[PDB]
C-alpha cells in the first residue's frame, strides 16, 4: 500500500551491457548488432510499474527511465524502443539549455497522455490557458526575425510568449509548491505581469512568493484544502496590492 | 551534426524562401500600383509649372532669389523615409547622406532642423538628437493627395516664418 | 511619389537576392545531407555484411 | 470514396468548396502574420473569415471524451454536416464569433452556443 | 565546478552570459547569410558586435607557441579574465576593432594594441 | 501541331507560379494565362473514355489555331464535348481524309466547320 519512484540512471546502458553479453554468447546480432529481445528485456521492466486496485491495498509504483541519444538522434533503436514503451516522454535539448531556458523542456516536442488526470483542478484551469499561449506564440515565433515591424496583434502575442518563457525559468535545487505554481501562472496567464518588462520577471516571481509568504496565507490554504482557485476578487485584490508594492528596475 | 537538425534547418529556409517570393510579387503589385500615379499626376504638376514659370518675370516675399533672407538659426532639409523593413539599403543611405552633410557640418546643433516622412527615418532621429518637429507615423501607400495636403501646407507654413530658409529635400 | 516608387523597386530587388541566397543555402544543405546519408547506409551495410560472416 | 457518383454531385462540391478555402487560407498565414490584414484583397478578407470557421466547426465533441472534459458528446449525421458546411460557405453565419464554432455538434447547436454566449 | 557556490555570483553570471551571447549569435547566423547584416533589428546588431569581439577574446598566446610564431605568451589569472570579460559585456569597448582582440593576455593589452594599430 | 501546345504549356507553367497576380502586361502576362488556362483545361479527360486520334488532332488543332480564344475557360469542356458531337453529326469528310491520309484536312473547310460550331455554341 505504499507508494514508491524509481529512477533508472540510464537504459542505453543497460542495453550496451546486454548487447555485450550477447555478443560474448554468439547469437545472432540484429540492427545496430543489438539481440533481438532487446525490446522485450526493456518493455518486461517497465511494464511491472502499476497503479493497483483498491482491493489491492492501493499501492502504485511510477518510474523514470532515461536514456541518452548523440547528437539528437531521436529516431535510434533503444530511443524507439524506450518511447514506443512508456506513457509519454520529455525532451531536453542542449540549444535551449545554453539560450538561457533550463530547464530546457521542450514543449512542443513533450508528450503526457495521462495529462490532465495527473493535476489538481486549479492547476489544470490555468495550465489550459498556458498551453494555448505557448501554441500561438510558437506558431507565431518564426517571424521575429523580420525585425520589430510587424502588425500590432501579434506583438502582444509575442510579448505574452516572452513572458511566459520567462516564468517557466527555473534555477537549480529549487523545488516550488504546487500552491505557489498555479498562483504565479494565473498571475501570467490573467495579464497581470503585461506591464512588466521581461527583464524583471524572475524577480518579480521571487518577491511574488516573498509577499504571498507575508500575507495572503488564506489563499494558500485555501488551495492547499480544496484543491481549487479561490474566489476571484480576493486573489486579484493580492495581486493588485502586490503590484502596487512592487518596484521595477 | 545529424539528419534529424539539418532537416530542421532546411525547412526554415523554405519556409523563409516562401515568404520572400510572396513578399516579392507584393512588393511588385505596390510598384505597378505606385507606377499608376506617378503618371497620373504629371497634367496637375504640368498646369502649375506652366504657369509659374509664365508669371516668374518678378520679385516676391520668398520665391525670388531669395539671398542670404533669414539665415539666423534653423536650416531646414526634408527627409523621406518609408516605414517598413526589407528595402534594404533604400532607408539607410537617405539617413546617411543627412547625417553626414548636415551633422557633420552645422556647428550649433540648432542652426538646422529636419521634419521626417517615414517611422525608420523617426526612429533613428530618436537614436540620435536632432531637433525633429513633425512627422506622419504610416502614410497610406495611395497617392493621398488632398491627405498629404495639410502636411505639404503645414511644411510651406512654417517655412513662411522665415524658421527654415533654407529648405533642401534629401530623398 | 518617386520614393514611395523607389521604395517598392528597392524591396523588389532585394528580396531576388534574398531568394538566391535561400536556394542557394538549401542546394548545399541537401547536398550534404544526402552525402552524409550515403555514410550511414553504407556503414549499415558493412555491419550486416560483417555480422553475417562473424557466424 | 470522395468521388461523384458514390456521395453525390452536392456533397462532392461541398467538400471539395471546403478544401479549396482552407488550401488557399494555408497560402496567406505568413502574409496576414507579417502584414496588416488590410492589405488582403477584400474577398480574401471573407476567405479568411470563412475559413477559421470552418477550422473551427471541423472540431467535435466525443462521448468518451467526457472522463476528460465533463461535457456530454454528439452524433451528426451526414446528411446534418454537408448542408452545415454549405450554409458556412454560402455565408449564412458569418455574423457570429468564431469562438461559437468550436467543440459542437450540429450547426443549431452553434447558434445556441452563440446566443449563450450573448450575441 | 561551474557552480555559483564553488566559482562565485560573479563568475557564473559572466560565464553564464557569455555562452549565451555566443548561443544567441549562432543561432543568427542563417539570417546573417540570408538576409544580411543590414536587416537585423538593433539589439542583435549589438550582439553580433559583442559576441564577435569575446569569441576573439577567448584566443590566446602560448608560452610554448613561441617556437611556431614569435609572440612570447602570457599568464592570465582567473580574476583578471572576469574583469575583462565583465567590462566587454558592459560595452565599454565597443568601438575597438576586431583584430585588436586576437591572441592577447590581460584586457590592457587590447587597449595597447589597439594604440599601436591606430584606434 | 503538337509543338505549339507543348510551347504554349510550358511558357504557361512558369506564369502559374505567379498566382497572385493577373494582368501586368497584355503580352508577357495576361495572354499566356488564358491560354494556357484553357489548355489545362483541354488537357483534362474523364475516366475510362478514350477518344480517336483523328478528334484529339481537331481539338488540339482548333486550341492551337486561337478558335477557343472567345469561349470562357470555365465552359471549356461542354464545348468540347458539343464539339465531338458536331463531329460526329457533320465532319465525316475530314475524319475519313484525316483517318486516310494521316494528315491535316483543307485549313479552309476545317475552319468554316469549327466557324459552323461556334455559331451554333452557347455561352453560360
Amino acid at each position: 500500500g505504499k507508494h514508491v519512484l524509481v529512477v533508472y540512471d540510464d537504459l542505453s546502458k543497460q542495453a550496451a551491457a546486454y548487447r555485450e553479453l550477447s555478443l560474448l554468447l554468439r547469437r545472432p546480432p540484429g540492427r545496430e548488432a543489438y539481440p533481438g529481445d532487446i525490446f522485450y528485456l526493456h518493455s518486461r521492466l517497465l511494464e511491472r510499474a502499476a497503479k493497483l486496485s483498491d482491493a489491492k491495498g492501493g499501492g502504485s509504483l511510477t518510474a523514470l527511465p532515461f536514456v541518452e541519444t548523440q547528437a539528437g538522434d531521436i529516431s535510434a533503436y533503444i530511443p524507439t524502443n524506450v518511447i514506443s514503451i512508456t506513457d509519454g516522454q520529455i525532451f531536453l535539448q542542449s540549444d535551449l539549455f545554453f539560450s538561457g531556458v533550463r530547464p530546457a523542456i521542450n514543449a512542443g516536442l513533450s508528450v503526457s497522455r495521462v495529462g490532465g488526470a495527473a493535476q489538481i483542478k486549479a492547476m489544470k484551469k490555468v495550465a489550459g490557458t498556458l498551453r494555448l499561449d505557448l501554441a500561438a506564440y510558437r506558431e507565431l515565433e518564426a517571424f521575429a526575425q523580420f525585425g520589430s515591424d510587424l502588425d500590432k496583434a501579434t506583438q502582444a502575442k509575442l510579448a505574452r510568449g516572452a513572458r511566459t518563457v520567462e516564468v517557466l525559468k527555473q534555477d537549480l535545487h529549487q523545488p516550488i509548491p504546487v500552491e505557489k505554481q498555479v498562483l504565479i501562472i494565473y498571475a501570467l496567464t490573467r495579464g497581470f505581469l503585461d506591464d512588466i518588462p521581461v527583464e524583471d520577471v524572475r524577480r518579480f516571481e521571487k518577491e511574488f512568493y516573498l509577499f504571498l509568504d507575508q500575507n495572503g496565507q488564506h489563499l494558500l490554504e485555501h488551495i492547499r484544502t480544496t484543491k481549487d482557485l479561490p474566489n476571484e476578487d480576493d486573489l486579484n485584490k493580492a495581486i493588485e496590492a502586490f503590484k502596487k508594492t512592487f518596484v521595477v528596475s | 551534426a545529424s539528419l534529424r537538425d539539418i532537416k530542421t534547418r532546411i525547412n526554415a529556409t523554405k519556409k523563409t524562401s516562401q515568404i520572400t517570393k510572396a513578399m516579392e510579387m507584393v512588393s511588385t503589385s505596390k510598384l505597378n500600383r505606385a507606377e499608376q500615379n506617378a503618371k497620373s499626376f504629371v497634367p496637375y504638376m504640368e498646369k502649375i509649372q506652366e504657369v509659374v514659370a509664365n508669371v516668374a518675370l518678378g520679385a516676391g516675399g520668398a520665391s525670388h532669389p531669395m539671398l542670404v533672407s533669414r539665415p539666423v538659426k534653423k536650416t531646414g532639409y526634408l527627409v523621406i523615409t518609408s516605414d517598413r523593413g526589407l528595402a534594404g539599403a533604400y532607408n539607410s543611405n537617405v539617413l546617411r547622406l543627412v547625417y553626414q552633410t548636415i551633422q557633420k557640418r552645422h556647428a550649433s546643433p540648432d542652426e538646422y532642423a529636419i521634419i521626417v516622412i517615414g517611422r525608420v527615418g523617426l526612429s533613428f532621429f530618436r537614436k540620435r538628437n536632432m531637433p525633429v518637429i513633425l512627422d506622419i507615423t504610416r502614410l497610406p501607400d495611395q497617392p493621398s493627395f488632398a491627405d498629404i495636403k495639410e502636411i505639404a501646407r503645414k511644411t510651406v507654413g512654417l517655412f513662411a516664418d522665415g524658421t527654415f530658409d533654407e529648405l533642401y529635400m534629401y530623398y | 511619389l518617386d520614393a514611395k516608387a523607389s521604395e517598392h523597386a528597392a524591396r523588389m530587388t532585394a528580396m531576388k537576392n534574398a531568394t538566391d541566397n535561400a536556394n542557394e543555402l538549401i542546394r548545399t544543405l541537401t547536398l550534404s545531407y544526402n552525402r552524409a546519408r550515403q555514410a550511414a547506409i553504407t556503414q549499415e551495410i558493412t555491419e550486416i555484411v560483417a555480422g553475417a560472416n562473424a557466424l | 470514396a470522395l468521388a461523384p457518383e458514390i456521395v453525390g454531385e452536392e456533397h462532392y462540391q461541398v467538400a471539395r468548396k471546403v478544401q479549396q478555402t482552407l488550401q488557399r487560407y494555408k497560402e496567406l498565414q505568413d502574409i496576414i502574420a507579417i502584414l496588416g490584414m488590410d492589405e488582403l484583397s477584400d474577398e480574401d478578407k471573407l476567405v479568411v473569415h470563412r475559413a477559421r470557421r470552418i477550422q473551427f466547426f471541423l472540431s467535435q465533441n466525443f462521448h468518451v471524451a467526457e472522463q476528460f472534459t465533463g461535457q456530454p458528446g454528439s452524433y451528426v449525421p451526414v446528411k446534418e454536416t454537408v448542408r452545415g458546411f454549405k450554409e458556412i460557405l454560402e455565408g449564412k453565419y458569418d455574423h457570429l464569433p468564431e469562438d461559437a464554432f468550436r467543440l459542437v455538434g450540429r450547426i443549431e447547436e452553434v447558434v445556441e452556443k452563440a446566443k449563450a454566449m450573448g450575441v
